[PDB]
Formats: structure tokens, sequence, C-alpha cells
RNA sequence: CCCCCGGGCUACACGCGCGCUACAAUGGGCGGGACAAUGGGAUCCGACCCCGAAAGGGGAAGGGAAUCCCCUAAACCCGCCCUCAGUUCGGAUCGCGGGCUGCAACUCGCCCGCGUGAAGCUGGAAUCCCUAGUACCCGCGUGUCAUCAUCGCGCGGCGAAUACGU
């Protein structure tokens, strides 16, 4: 029963949607900044161009990059929340309208809630849930360690938006919650910096563990 | 003016739920033969049912009872040419699992490949039975 | 007077035809402003928004698209409109802030399917059959 | 002012609202029971579902006219459940359609070309033309970008 | 009354060859002829297995007959046909007369 | 006491073949329609002279798709199975059905032990 | 009394349709009137202008 | 040796490979609104009209195919019912009836309607395919064909994530 004033929505400005700007949006993470694209759009879409060339992601707006981290069906060959996630017919995978829709309702959902910028608060949200410090195996002499190493921005990016998406599916698997719902608790809850986040949670997982094994 | 617990021929029906469902529990009849039939009587079969009067059930039953003197072509019906009538009907839950049961047994008495196929408790219409039908 | 162009997209082809009115714009004889769903409604206006009214309230465009789905017949329409208020215009800012938005509104897309090949054929042609032994 | 300038949901509508009062329109004997096609499990839940065909098939064959019974067919056909069997399409029934068209014939709102279907009347096209007309003065105050058209 | 000409053929030398005969035919004299025009190329595609067995890995031959396909208008004079009908037409390409 | 459809064999035996085809349930009606083969119409001569008079042999037929009819009830025939000939003494439920429906073709399986 | 070595006048069936080559019965690739098996055609193709071309 | 007539390769306590359908809301149903490409077509494709609830039946234009036909594809959008439940999830199995092809449908064929309503609540050890219009998802053509596609070979629709290494 959507209303006609937002079924036929003709933009006049030129914004994200039509409906969110971006030009009072911060960020503070000096990591960060030149990988989050801020540039002003209305359709967030870019049809597989700058997958190619090595660095051509960072041409692409945040919000395309939620929208294509969403545009998923779940844990297929590991298990996340105790639990393989095959859909494998239901799934929303090469069906980027409904994940148009998921992010549009979610930020609604947020600036009802909230009363602030929806990017505003997924900006925070990515800022809180990227981590520093990861582990993998280096050798020296003919045997085998687990270091303490960096982690580049471009990859903490990747890491956060992608556990900001397995929570919300995780939270929507099996339930009477929807999957536009969850996305919006978790981007809340990883922007208040509470422990039911899913992110914030496996980010902490993280950098323990290195920290310990470093 | 709602009847938790309705009873209709034989069974016992859910009120919460619609009529046109709620009919479902009884054995005979599907959601296609439900609605037919409620629009045949003149009843809202997205009603709650428990809403339903003794006038409604009474007109049900006797529908149920020989629906196709009240309308109900002769092609929506269980059992088109009965054996030993003709006279279509519609059998619901006592007389349906009798009619099953006669049939097989005809079968099985003038010894067909159906009827020894029923006795052995194997596909019976066309399968192969190397790979699956495995208990 | 009247100004003919054309767009292409993968299987799809649209051309558009421009004069001066009131600003009317219709795809396949049917209005822009209900266009339907919103994902491709948004692909179609993008460079009448970016124009801006000054531009657009003085011209009548109407759009014949063919082939190839709704998603690619929208970025064709797109690429048509595009080409067409520049070439109607003679403006150099106008086609500067396209090349800025998006190069491929007036530059087109050069991608088009792979051949399919002889393991799964129906599947694409990197594809194949598992082996489990 | 035209078919062309308003969704086609909301005109099916207040056309199928409209229709009623045509007293050559009226649903058969075989309708409260009876499925849109084999490709269905189900019947139709809304008990003024023949109305609302007849106004489909009426904007159908205003707008691709000259057709026959046999492409509105495809155009009503769909995807049918076969079990473990995969999905495929199927065409609907031809009776409904044919009922439809005659129907409309009778009521003066369409006639038969001699070897290609069957045509609007101006009887008919002015029936639609302020249908629309109607829906488009109530719709654009909603949408103020449809006053232009 | 105009008459039209099909030329069918595998190979195109011929059916250049065919075509420009008859053209000098219509430019030495003054008549309206339309094209040579080229219409859809048609190709008989044939898929088959290579194998004479079932062992081994599948492998695929693709044969392809290709029939390129050319139309003619040439207007119907007397003197056309008396000095078109006299064209000596080379096996490999196969031409259809008739008057509209 | 036995009825097809309603009707006992005193009446199935004076109705015609065009009366029992519309009780038959299709595919034996469809049969019926198309018509009979020169074995089929070789069989019924056989089964008319024997049951009044000069037949007094066994009735032996390798042919298993014909259809059970009503002058046919109270003899015993000899089906073909691939190996040998079977009898089947017809009785009346078994009108409408085919000849083979009583002559089975494998035997019931009783398994062993898998090797290796 | 000679009759009992002919066939029967097959109309559809495997059995109706031989190779005018060798005489195999199964596979007969029959597109465009071609009578031949797939191992007669793939051999016999470039005498009758079939290529590859891809 | 080769030609007919009937059976079998379709038999089933079990072990395995490659797949289809599912275990639901990133959905099921009802009614409306859209949008392709490759290929094929003589007793072959068949528009158009009339019968029938459906499967289907009776006439019949045009087409030897840039002219006519197969052919208004599905996923997708809108509104209404259902709201976390062995369920309006899921379809196995079986009864009655109606049909088409074929000389012949029991063994042993495909389709339609009304009923019936089995396991299945995301899966151990282990293992597989994929770097761009590619993979996942969706449906059509053709080969085999009198009738029969969960197959092979191809066609398009929607459309990513990561690495530019060892
Ligand atoms: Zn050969």
């Amino acid at each position: 029963a959507k209303p006609l004033t937002e079924r036929f929505f003709i933009p006049k400005e030129v914004k994200v949607m039509g409906r969110w700007s971006v030009e009072d949006v911060t960020v503070e993470d000096p990591s960060l900044k030149p990988y989050i694209n801020l540039d002003a759009r209305i359709l967030p879409h870019s049809h597989g161009r700058y997958a190619k060339k090595p660095f051509g992601k960072a041409n692409v707006h945040i919000v395309e990059r939620l929208i294509n981290k969403v545009m998923r069906s779940g844990a297929s060959h590991y298990k996340a929340g105790g639990h393989f996630m095959r859909r494998e017919h239901r799934s929303i995978m090469s069906k980027k309208m409904k994940a148009y829709e998921v992010v549009k309702e979610a930020f609604m959902i947020i600036e009802r809630r909230t009363k602030q910028n929806p990017i505003q608060v997924l900006v925070k949200a990515i800022e809180n849930s990227a981590p520093r410090e990861d582990t993998t195996t280096i050798a020296f002499g003919g045997i085998r360690y687990h270091m303490s190493v960096d982690v580049s921005p471009l990859r903490r990016l990747d890491i956060a938006l992608k556990n900001i998406a397995l929570g919300a599916s995780i939270k929507c698997y099996r339930n009477k919650t929807t999957y536009a719902q969850a996305l919006a608790e978790e981007i809340i809850a990883a922007a208040n910096k509470d422990p039911k986040s899913f992110a914030y949670s496996k980010k902490e997982e993280i950098e323990r563990i290195a920290q310990s094994s470093r | 003016n709602f009847r938790h617990i309705v009873r209709v021929a034989g069974v016992d029906i859910d009120g919460h739920k619609q009529v046109r469902w709620a009919l479902t529990g009884i054995k005979g009849i599907g959601i296609n033969f439900a609605t037919m039939v409620l629009r045949v009587a003149g009843i809202d079969p997205f009603m709650k049912a428990g809403y339903l009067t003794d006038e409604q059930v009474k007109k049900i039953e006797e529908i149920l009872a020989d629906p196709v003197a009240h309308g109900i072509p002769a092609w929506a019906v269980n059992r088109p040419k009965d054996y030993e009538t003709g006279k279509d009907m519609h059998l619901i839950t006592a007389k349906l699992v009798m009619a099953w049961r006669e049939d097989v047994n005809r079968l099985r008495r003038i010894r067909a490949y159906r009827g020894i196929r029923h006795e052995l408790g194997l596909p019976v219409r066309g399968q192969r039975t190397r790979s699956n039908f495995r208990h | 007077r009247v100004i003919q162009t054309a767009g292409k997209r993968k299987t799809a082809v649209a051309r558009a035809t421009i004069r001066e009115g009131k600003g009317r714009v219709r795809i396949n004889h049917k209005p822009v402003e209900i266009i339907e769903p919103e994902i491709a409604r948004f692909t179609i206006m993008e460079p009448l928004i970016l124009a801006g009214e000054e531009i657009v309230s003085r011209v009548d465009i109407d759009v014949k698209v063919e082939g190839g789905g709704f998603m690619g017949q929208a970025e064709a329409a797109r690429v048509a409109i595009a080409r067409a208020l520049v070439e109607w215009t003679n403006d150099m800012n106008l086609k500067e802030k396209f090349m800025k938005y998006d190069r491929t509104m007036l530059v087109g897309d050069s991608r088009r399917t792979e051949p399919h090949k002889p393991n799964r054929s129906t599947k694409g042609p990197r594809a194949k059959r598992q082996k489990s032994y | 002012a035209t078919v062309y300038d308003v969704p086609g949901d909301l005109l099916v509508e207040r056309v199928a609202k409209a229709l009623k009062e045509v007293p050559e329109i009226k649903p058969p004997e075989w309708a409260p029971f009876v499925k849109t096609g084999r490709h269905k499990e189900r019947l139709p839940e809304q008990e003024d579902w023949w109305y609302y065909r007849v106004a489909s098939v009426f904007r159908k064959v205003y707008i691709d006219g000259p057709v026959g019974i046999e492409r509105l067919r495809t155009w009503y056909g769909g995807r049918k459940n076969r079990g473990h069997a995969p999905e495929h399409f199927y065409k609907a029934g031809g009776s409904i359609i044919r009922k439809a068209l005659q129907q409309l014939e009778a009521a003066g709102f369409v006639q038969k070309v001699p070897g290609e279907g069957r045509i609007v009347t101006p009887k008919g096209q002015s029936f639609l033309d302020k249908i629309a007309t109607e829906l488009k003065k109530e719709l654009e105050e909603q949408i103020p970008e449809l006053k232009k058209y | 009354q105009k008459a039209r000409i099909k030329l069918a053929s595998t190979n195109i030398k011929a059916l250049n060859e065919v075509t420009d005969q008859i053209k000098q035919i219509a430019e030495r004299t003054g008549v309206r002829m339309s094209g040579p025009i080229p219409l859809p190329t048609k190709r008989i595609r044939i898929t088959t297995r290579k194998s004479p067995d079932g062992e081994g890995s599948a492998t695929f031959d693709r044969f392809e007959l290709r029939v390129h396909k050319r139309l003619v208008d040439i207007e119907a004079d007397e003197r056309a046909m008396r000095q078109i009908m006299r064209i000596r037409v080379p096996e490999d390409v196969t031409i259809e007369i008739e008057l509209i | 006491e036995f009825r097809y459809r309603g009707y006992t064999l005193d009446e199935l035996l004076n109705m015609s073949l065009e009366e029992f085809a519309k009780l038959l349930p299709s595919r034996q009606r469809r049969s019926l329609k198309r018509g009979l083969s020169p074995e089929q119409k070789k069989l019924l001569r056989k089964i008319r002279l024997a049951k009044k008079g000069k037949y007094n042999k066994p009735i032996r037929t390798h042919s298993r798709d014909m259809i059970v009819l009503p002058e046919m009830v109270g003899m015993t025939i000899h089906v073909y199975n691939g190996k040998e000939f079977v009898p089947v003494e017809i009785k009346e439920e078994m009108i409408g059905h085919y000849l083979g429906e009583f002559a089975m073709t494998r035997k019931v399986v009783q398994h062993g032990s898998p090797g290796v | 009394k000679a009759d009992y070595n002919k066939r029967k006048p097959r109309k559809f069936g495997k059995g109706a349709r031989r190779c005018m080559r060798c005489g195999q019965y199964g596979p007969i690739i029959r597109i465009h009137g071609l009578m031949l098996c797939r191992h007669c055609f793939r051999e016999v193709a470039p005498k009758l202008g079939f290529k590859k071309y891809e």
C-alpha cells in the first residue's frame, strides 16, 4: 500500500536516490578517506565497469558497494552463525532491484529512528567495524609460524561491508524479521558500538587473536 | 457469534481460520472443491470460521450429501461414473476409504498386475525400481 | 526543425527524435514520469536532471526502443537522449559535465556475450560438470 | 488524455468498476467454479474477476488490435509448477477470451475484421479515453509532472 | 511490367560475375535497375561427434555450408530480356527469373 | 449381484458395441472405435464357434492387446506370456480389461546375498 | 511361397532409414534430406562443400 | 545366414556417480502490468473463425521462407490473503474419470480434472566449478522424433565479489 508520492518519485536535485545528500558527510579515519567515494549521484549503479582495473573499486560509490555486498545468498562453503545458509533459488542473486529496495527501506528506518543522515551512520559503522590487525603464515628457515600483520584500507572496507551484510542475513534467517529491518539494526548497533553487532564482535575477535599470537 | 470448534459432518474444524481452509480438515474436500461449495451455498469464503450459523452448516451438509444436484459439474467430483451405479458421486471421510479398499480388493480378486503389485507393496504405474524406491 | 539520434546496448537499439516544444518526453508512446521500475526511470532521467529545466522546457523528445530487456532499453534511451541534447544545444559545458558524470552517456558500451562451449554448453563458456568420485 | 498517458493497472481497475452497468456483460454459468488455464493450481479468489478479465481484454484489443484469440492466450499464460520436473511455460484457455470478446461485440465496443482479429470501435474508444481522462485528472494532483502531458 | 532475378551461390566471385554482366547489359542501354540487393546469408550448421566409439572425452566438429543471396530488378524490356538471357551462368550459381 | 454401471450381464449381452463403448473407460473405447485387427477377428470367430457347438478345442492366442467383452464371459482362454500359454478363466469383474493383465511375463524376485 | 524372406514397408521407426553408403540403422543426421551416418558424413563433408569456419 | 509372431534390455533386500525438486518470508497463492535472441518449417509451420472447464476437436488465409508461421518467454513491478507453523511450506505415492500418436499403449508411452498428502527444519569426514558481460539466477531454440527431454549442442534476459600474487 505504498503511496503514490513514493511509488512515482521524481527527483529535483542531484542526491543519492533523490532523497539524501552527502555534502555534510564527514570521515574522521585518515586511512579510509581516499577509498570511501561520496560523489553526488542519483543511481548508485555501475554496470560491471571498474572491476578489471586493479584499483578501480575506489571510483565506485559506497552505497553501490553496500548494495553489491547485500546481493548475496549467505554462507555457502563456510559456517556463519553456526549454520550453513544455502537458498539457491530463493536467493537475490543477479537481482539488483530487490537489493536497491532493501537498502532504501533500511535507510528510511534509520532516518526515522535516529533522525540523522543514514549515509553518515553507515560511514560511522564502517569506521567502527574496520579491523587494523590480522594474522598470516610466514616461514623462515623451513618451519611455519603465525605472525601479526597490518591491514590495508581497501581490505578493511571489504571486511566491514561483508560483516554488516552477513549479520543482516543471520538475523533474517528463518524469522519473522525482515532483511531490511535486520540491516538497519546491524548498522545502528555497529555505529553505536554495541556487543550485539556481528561486525564489531568479529573486529574485536580478530584484533584479540592477532595481539595474542603476535 | 464465534465458535472456536465447529462441528461439520463428522469433523471438527478450526475457527480462527477462514472457511475455505478450515473445510480442508475433512478428508475428500480440497481448497478448490471447498470454494465451489461455498460459492454455490452463498457464503463468503474469506469469513472467519466459527461465524457460521446452523442454517449455513445445514446447507453445506446438504450440498456435500449430493453436490451435482446443487450444481457442481460431474467433472469436478472425486468419483465420476461409479462402478456399479454410474451416478456421479463425491465421497468423504468414511466412504472414501471403503471405495479405495473395494477397488483394490476387486483387483486382487481378479488377480491383475496392479493388484499383485499392491499386495507386494511395490510401485504400480510405470516406475523403475533399481536405483530408487528403497524403503 | 528536427534532429534524430541513435543509441545501442546489448541487443537493444534506441532511436530518439528531438524538436522544440514544452518538455514532453515519451518512450514507446508513454511518459517518462511513470516508467517502471524506479531503477530504470532514474537511469533514463539522469541526463535531463543534469541539463536542467532551462534546456528541457523548450524541447520535446520521443524515443522508440527495440530489443534487449528493460534495463538495456533504458540505458540505450539514456545514451540517445544525451547525444540528441548535445547535438541540439551545440554547447561544450553540457558535454563536459556529461563526460565527467559518466563518459558512457555519449560514448557507448562495447560489451557483448561470449559464445558457449561444449562441456555444459547450456550454462556458459567457462562452466562444466563436476568430478567428485 | 489517452490510454497511453496513464498506468494500466489503475485503468483496468476503473474500467472494471464501470463495466458493471453494461447489461450485455455478465459471468456465464461455469464461471464460479473454474481455473484460468492449466498453468494455475487454485481458482481466482476475487468474486468479480470476470469484469477485470474483460477490461484487460478490452484494453489489449485497443492497444494491439487487430488481434485474434491465440496471442492473448500467450499473454495470459505463464509458468507452471510440474512437481519434481523443471518449470515450463504454457498458454491459457480460450473460452474465457471468446466469451469476453463476444460480450464486448454485443455491447458494441469491438468488431471483427475478416481475417485479422478484432478492433475497437469509436464507441469503445470514447469509453477508454474518458475513463483515462478522469483518472489523469485525479492523478495530476499527486504528480504535477503529468499536467504538461 | 518488371522482371525480378534472384541469385544464390556458395561462391561470391561467380555472383559478382553474373551481376556485373547484367549491370553492363543494363547500362549499355538506358534502363532503370535497382540493386543488386544483398539478402541475409543462410547457413546450414551441423555439429557432430568425432570419436567412432564412446571412450575418451567428448569432442565436436562443427561444419557449415554458407549460401549468399542477391536480388535484382531489371524493368523487363525486350532488348534487356534478349541480351540478358544469353549469359552462360557458372554452374556454382543458381538463378531464377520471373515477371511481377 | 453384479452390475457394470447399473447394467446386468443379460442387459450387457444385448447391447451393441457402440453402446458398450459408452460405458468403457475411453481407452478401450478408442481401441474399439479405431477397430479390430484380423488376429482379433479370427479369435472372435473361434470364441463364437466354441460357445455353441463346432469348436471343442482349447483356445490359444498370442493376442495380449485384446479387450475382454461380455460375450467371452464364461470361457477359458490360454494367453501367451513369452514361454508358454497360461490359462485364464474369464469372469465378470474382468470386463473392460486387457487380456494380458492376467498373464505375467516375469517372476517374483527372491533376493540372495550381495557378492563382491 | 517365396515371400518369407522380405521385410515390411516401414514408414516410421529406426528400421525405416538406412544409410545410403554403409547400411547402419540408428544414427542418421537426417538434416535437409541427408540419409547419412554420423561416421560417413564426417568423412565426406568436404566433398559436399562443408567447412569449419569457426 | 534372414524374415515374421510373442517376451526382455523397463526385472530390485542393496553400494556408488552425474543431476532435478525442496526444506520456505532474500517466500507460496490470486488478479493485473511489462520486456528477447538464436534457429526451423510440404501432407510441414499453421494465423483467423467456431465447438469444449481443460487436454483437445472441425474448417481454413499465407508461406518453398528479410514477405506467412512457430513467438505478447520467464525471472521482474503493482495490490490483496497468509506471519514463523510439517504451515496456504513440500510434492512423493495412490483411486476415479476424460484425451492424442500409432497396425499395436497389460508388460511398457505423454497430457488434463477432482481427490490423497510420504520423507524433508541448511546437512560429519571429505571434496568441485569459476578472473568480465565471466560466475550465480531465469526461461526459449534445435538434435534425437509417428508419440515421448530432469539429456547434448546452442541462444538470449538480469548481472557480481576478490587477486593483478606464490
Ligand atoms: Zn555409413
